[PDB]
């Protein structure tokens, strides 16, 4: 009951590995710091009547 | 043209000619409680427009050498009518705001203003290690004022507009959903809040959800023969309101 | 007898002033003063005190 | 994965129906539900009853008895000891299985083995690393009688030896009863003319186990004190009872003083609190 | 009354005066005095969160003559305890008439802003009162007797569940028994 | 055994009393006056033995009311109103007398600083 | 067995074993107010169950030369919680009633009751030509008594039984909806009224819909040794109430 | 030989562990704290003549 | 852990490997008060033993709130008349930890 | 693997098109790419925002 | 400055003069002590390489009459910082007009060699001055105060990157907090 | 304020909790003593009749 995902390595120049869970727990498990994704849309731009960015927004 | 915003909630309307952009929230639009989120079991009050409507508070004057103003909305709004009402006789509430901030100039009058909706706005004390008590955090619709240098009252908040009482630096405050009313273009300090909470419903009176902060970076500056009054008026409504748990007349 | 803090921290920049450089028996809730060594100029932004706590130790001091 | 019930919504109602007016002398629990009284809501509900569950609430590691031996001691029958296996001795894991009537288990045990330097003149020494034997004997095997006897020859009995600085001991044993459950609880005698001993202390017969030193007699004096950590698992449970409320005496009875029900009050109605002003 | 059978034996009389108070306790499942040492409540000391809904039947042991009216009532935190007749008839409330079937079910809803509670004490997670109330009096026929006694019990609904296990702070003990 | 309680301390009149652990024996209760009053007496009180019950250390606190002083005339112009005292967040509106010429701002409000009454600025003036 | 009946309303709940049978009204049930026949304007206020519910009214005790009670339900429900608050900050309002009067006793006892929802019952004054003090027609949630003899106290209600303090026969008063507590056989005073007026919605304090009266036909009579305290309890709960017209706070 | 099972994890926001048994005895297992099911049929309503909740059940 | 010897006359010894119990309390439960207190027998609670030399002790924790999260920041009060303790400390209720040395009682003082 | 965002090349430009100038009292970041003021070229950025993430 | 709120106000006025200075500060988020403690700076002093290209936003909080123009100007390292205006017009500079639109976007790009700069000060990876110049003056009407106040604002594009985890230089504790 | 007068006392038997002065709808309560029997209603209460304060009915007796 294994699964192979990918390791973390350079770019310009897919090495895969391994992981077993053995504990009956799910905070047992190894962290999982391979989430890249992101979302910035709700910190910056967080207006209504969404604007252009090349009109001048106002009048 | 986009200058022009109308508002209308339950049997109240704001009209601006000078609006600019009207914020919402973190992207997120106040809504009734799910039934998938809920962990209260009886039937909720939903109460009417009676509730979700504006209500004005008291005025400010913003002098040369003002510094700062606060609120503390699930207290501020204690007095007034039926939202008031439903606080004191509920054990549970839970509500979105919208908060309209009102300020005008003429043209030869210049200055800026900084408005922002601080969520858990724990304040510090003055002298350090001592109790602060409840009247110096929030006074009901009466706005308690920043001072410019640091504060030494007994059982009062450290009041320094150079750290706005939590212990920040108050350039930081941007990180919040905010607005900036400058005198020469705005007028449109609206900021549609969601409930945030890390529990689906919370009690009114003793958790304050957020921070209503007022404070001018570019000050109030002006030639001789203008018009010296300037005041401010802080006008705010709820939205999507509910109650649960009713019992008897609660802690006044 | 009472209660008593240790020497205040040596800090490789400030020296103690001149009525707390020599005095032992610091009581609880004393306030010392440094000044800068002689060769170094004030940071404007920190103030220069120290209290003793109820713990016997003093707050922290890093860099005046 | 089994979620508690959840809550449908009602509304009002004026009928012939009553869900409330039951009669509780017919040994009978309501079975209310909170939608039938009041007006509810929709509330589907997430929680599980996992960790109330049998297994859930008995397999924890308890401790049922301590047990002390020395090293070098001028009588011979402090150099080892022995405990005869039950467990009762000690209250909480007692009170947890006497919330049950029969229990059928397996138990995992596991010594928590420390040795203190007792006092003496020469106290300087420089001693290796101590050995210990923990012998089991089933019931009516032979016995020991010092820590040089030949009955420590362990040929048939499960025996377990530690050296100190390592992982605790633990093993497993099987359900070593002879009827098809344990017995919390025996209303009987042990003759059939209704004399003899009363209560469960016919039907413990678990043998016992035996510790001891495996190196020889040391130059100066060292205490050791072994912990029995008993945890059972795979656990069955049968016809339920009320937990003791008074505290136990002994070990082969349940004689007991008599307690009251519980806290006492200063009046049987409630209002707000008396204490100091405004 | 700890130390006999008096303490399950609730006191009902006719009054001379309606609107009166019968009992009253905190609803607390393993800190409060009344129910700590029920089922529920040794049960439930073993654990250190607790959720869901609280039967409560009231079983009247009186005469078949006799009859009357109260008014068994729940009341959520958060004001005081409720201390008049028209105060607590704010609250989730059932009017019990005493007929022919002789108990009624008080079901306390699970009305909470957490999804537990704590079973010890303390003032983030209060959870109520039960008061009950003589809604008219007793009414007895002549040669019977007027003071009888109302049985009060409790259990647990279908969506009770408990979360961490701890030890009982009950159980005590200072040498091995042997 | 077990702890005797001390007797519901109640209330301060425009204070709080603030009960953080009980009122059992060997507890602290604090005492805080609220804005535009100033405390008088003791700020904290304990559950301590007294005879052969519990009582509290000190006695109720009280709450004075703070002023600021009597408000400055100002050269050619009067005061619209005038009231006897002025306590917090309380303004006077200086008015100003024909031919004369108001500088800056008409009112100022009363503040309190190192819990002492003080005016927020300087009063206007009357040029003409 | 069809004594048995069990009541829900919000979350209060009365359970009776030894009920007759429910009256419901003119033969119609309470209902909301179409928008055929209505008249304001802006959104009414249908609030939650939080005011449709039973409240308990205070208890009277009926002794042997007891003569009869009445009250003024929408004046009488003026500080039962949130009913009572909906009450004073709206104008306009509209609520059916669900009453259930209970009374118990043993079967050795022996007695009768009327219990009456009379609309509009316009009171006499004892004296003829003399102004009525409001506080002598409705007392809250306290019954006033009527009386055997004709009374005279100045600015009173005429309080005789023979005329129910509207000038008729006494006798005549089962032409409205009613039922009758035989200690025999009864407790289940249970009359459902919808809303009757000649506007479709209506002041609450300004106007009294209805009076409710308990009036013992044959006296309570019992053997000596029994219960001589036989309380009535009156419990009342609103039903499908909606305001309109939101203000400031009323007239208490 | 091995068999895999799912970890106990928080709802509302699947995760597999492997087992394998190494010993020839089945005292040897781990404890089975996976079984959530109930049957309090037993204990509440332990009557014949199953009542109703709806009538009265008596008379 | 480490361990040192504390100053004493009686400074050469002959020790053998140090023993620790490390004992987490959930909140509510009951506390030791001494080291051969009879509440140190874990029979619920869980607590960690070691051995003086080898690896250090390591265990995962769940997410142990009552809330859907954890708060850094509470503006609030403990009573509802908004009055006792202000702040974050309400909302800690974590338990505590309970540390002793599983051994007896040394001929030295150690650390 | 979620890269950052690239560089676009630009050229001269003279419109009515303004992305400098936008309106900061909006409560609004602006969100200006270094391509729409200054001429810039292909830039194929291989950069990975991964040890700024919560959990790293 | 630093104990007020006017740290944060950037003085303009009308001068007599045009072609002067207005401010400047030197580019470095993290070690320069003008944007060390912003929220980009105390993100960015937890890390010790960053990259990629910088917004900054002049906001103009005066009248509604006044109007100028500025100079804003980003100017390479490897000469000196410019002494005039016409020098500093030669790096990467913009004309802000001050209008209906009352805030303008200096992007700061990416012109390294390598592909991150150091968060602390070293001498391989200087980035740059930021100055601003008087274009052409303040001009107010009659009974208009002249001096006003520029507000500067600071933030990342979304080709940013930060890559070395260290503790920030700005945390310091003695004893414990207790 | 109209007043009832002073309450009548029974014989062999107490009022329990016996006010000072007694308004409108309020009522004393008669208890009775140990070895002696109540007849009639425990509690009479007070009422205006021609503007006068008056009690509603004779007082119990306890006859034992
Ligand atoms: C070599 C190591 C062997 C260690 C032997 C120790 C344990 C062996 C005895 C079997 C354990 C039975 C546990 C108790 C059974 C019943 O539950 C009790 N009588 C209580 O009912
Ligand atoms: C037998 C070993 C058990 C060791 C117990 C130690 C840790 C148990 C406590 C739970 C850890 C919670 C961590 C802190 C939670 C919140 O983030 C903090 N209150 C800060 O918000």
């Amino acid at each position: 009951g294994a699964q192979v995902s990918t390791q973390k390595t350079g770019a310009h120049e897919i090495i895969h590995y391994t992981n077993i869970n053995y504990y009956k727990d799910a905070a047992s498990n190894s962290a999982n710091r391979q989430d890249f994704t992101q979302d910035p849309g709700k910190f910056t731009e967080p207006v209504k009547d969404i604007m252009v960015k090349s009109l001048p927004a106002l009048n | 043209s986009d200058r022009v915003r109308s508002i209308t909630l339950g049997n109240s309307t704001i009209t601006t000619q000078e609006s600019a952009n009207v914020v919402v929230g973190y992207g997120v639009w106040p809504d009734y409680l799910s039934d998938e989120e809920a962990t209260a079991e009886d039937q909720p009050t939903q109460p009417d427009v009676a509730t979700c409507r504006f209500y004005t508070l008291d005025s400010v004057s913003w002098m040369k050498e003002s510094q700062g103003w606060w609120w503390k909305f699930p207290d501020a709004l204690r007095d007034m009518g039926l939202f008031g009402q439903n606080m004191q006789y509920h054990y549970l509430g839970r509500s979105g705001y919208t908060i309209h901030v009102q300020c005008n100039a003429s043209k030869f009058h210049q200055g800026c203003l900084l408005v922002v909706c601080v969520p858990e706005a724990e304040m510090g004390a003055a002298n350090i290690n001592e109790k602060i008590n409840r009247e110096h955090l929030s006074n009901g619709e009466v706005a308690n004022t920043f001072s410019g240098t640091k504060s030494s009252n007994t059982n009062d908040v450290q009041q320094a507009v150079f750290n706005a009482g939590m212990g920040v630096a108050v350039g930081n405050l941007t990180i919040f959903p905010h607005q900036w009313i400058n005198l020469r273009t705005n007028n449109c300090a609206t900021i549609v809040m969601p409930y945030i909470n890390s529990v689906p419903m919370d009690n009114m009176f003793r958790h304050y959800n957020f921070t209503l902060m007022i404070i001018p970076f570019a000050k109030l500056d002006y030639a001789a023969g203008s018009s010296t009054y300037i005041p401010i008026t802080v006008t705010v409504a709820p939205m999507c309101a509910e109650y649960n748990g009713l019992r008897l007349a609660g802690h006044q | 007898c009472n209660r008593s803090c240790e020497v205040p921290t040596r800090l490789n920049s400030a020296s103690l002033k001149q009525p707390y450089i020599t005095q032992n028996y610091f009581p609880v809730g004393t306030v010392v003063e440094y000044e800068c060594r002689p060769g170094y100029r004030r940071e404007p932004s920190l103030s220069p005190k120290l209290t003793c706590l109820q713990n016997l130790k003093w707050s922290t001091a890093v860099e005046f | 994965v089994v979620r508690v019930a959840d809550t449908m919504p009602s509304g009002p109602s004026n009928s012939e129906s009553i869900p409330a007016l039951t009669a509780a002398e017919t040994g009978h629990t309501s079975q209310v539900v909170p939608s039938d009284t009041i007006q509810t809501r929709h509330v589907r509900n997430f929680h599980v009853r996992s960790e109330s569950s049998v297994e859930n609430f008995l397999s924890r590691s308890a401790c049922v008895y301590i047990v002390e031996y020395k090293t070098r001691d001028d009588t011979p029958d402090k150099m080892y000891d022995s405990w005869v296996i039950n467990t009762r001795q000690v209250a909480q894991l007692r009170r947890k299985l006497e919330f049950f009537t029969y229990v059928r288990f397996d138990v995992e045990v596991t010594f928590v083995i420390t040795s203190v330097q007792d006092d003496s003149t020469r106290q300087n020494t420089d001693t290796p690393a101590l050995t210990h034997q923990i012998m089991y004997v089933p019931p009516g095997g032979p016995i020991p009688q010092a820590v040089d006897d030949y009955n420590w020859q362990t040929s048939t009995n499960p025996s377990v030896f530690w050296t100190e600085g390592n992982a605790p001991p633990r093993m497993s044993i099987p359900f070593m009863s002879v009827g098809n459950a344990y017995s919390n609880f025996y209303d009987g005698w042990s003759h059939f003319s209704q004399t003899g001993v009363y209560g469960f202390n016919t039907l413990n017969n678990m043998g016992k186990l035996y510790f001891r030193h495996v190196n020889d007699k040391t130059i100066s004096p060292i205490t050791s004190k072994v912990r029995i950590y008993f945890k059972p698992k795979h656990v069955k449970a049968w016809v339920p009872r009320p937990p003791r409320l008074c505290e136990y005496t002994h070990k082969d009875n349940v004689d007991f003083e008599p307690k009251g029900v519980t806290t006492s009050r200063t009046q049987l109605t409630i209002s707000n609190s008396t204490h100091v002003e405004n | 009354n700890v130390n006999s059978l008096e303490a399950y034996r609730i006191p009902v009389h006719s009054v001379t005066e309606t609107g009166a108070q019968v009992f009253g306790f905190t609803l607390q499942p393993g800190a409060d005095t009344v129910m700590e040492r029920t089922l529920l409540g040794e049960i439930l000391n073993y654990y250190a969160n607790w959720s869901g809904s609280i039967k409560l039947t009231f079983m009247y042991c009186g005469s078949a003559m006799a009859t009357g009216k109260f008014l068994l009532a729940y009341s959520p935190p958060g004001a005081g305890v409720p201390k008049n007749r028209r105060e607590a008839m704010l609250g989730t409330h059932i009017i019990w008439d005493i007929g022919l079937q002789s108990s009624c079910v008080l079901c306390v809803p699970w009305i909470s802003q957490t999804h537990y509670r704590f079973v010890s004490k303390d003032i983030y997670t209060d959870a109520g009162f039960i008061t009950c109330w003589y809604q008219t009096s007793i009414v007895v026929p002549a040669e019977v007797q007027n003071q009888s006694v109302i049985l009060c019990f409790v259990s647990a609904c279908n969506d009770f569940s408990v979360r961490l296990l701890r030890d009982s702070p009950f159980v005590r003990q200072t040498a091995f028994y042997q | 055994c077990k702890k005797k309680s001390c007797p519901n301390p109640g209330e301060i009149r425009n204070g709080q009393i603030d009960v953080p652990g009980g009122i059992l024996f060997g507890a602290t209760i604090s005492f805080s006056c609220n804005t535009g009053y100033k405390l008088f007496g003791s700020t904290s009180s304990f559950c301590l033995i007294s005879g052969s019950s519990v009582q509290w250390s000190d006695p109720l606190p009280e709450c004075r009311e703070i002023y600021c002083p009597a408000p400055p005339q100002i050269d050619n112009g009067i005061i619209q109103g005038e009231r006897d005292h002025y306590g917090y967040r309380q303004s006077v509106t200086y008015a100003c007398n024909k031919g004369f010429t108001m500088i800056g701002e008409h009112s100022i409000y009363c503040t309190v600083n190192n819990d002492e009454g003080e005016w927020s600025g300087p009063p206007p003036e009357c040029r003409g």
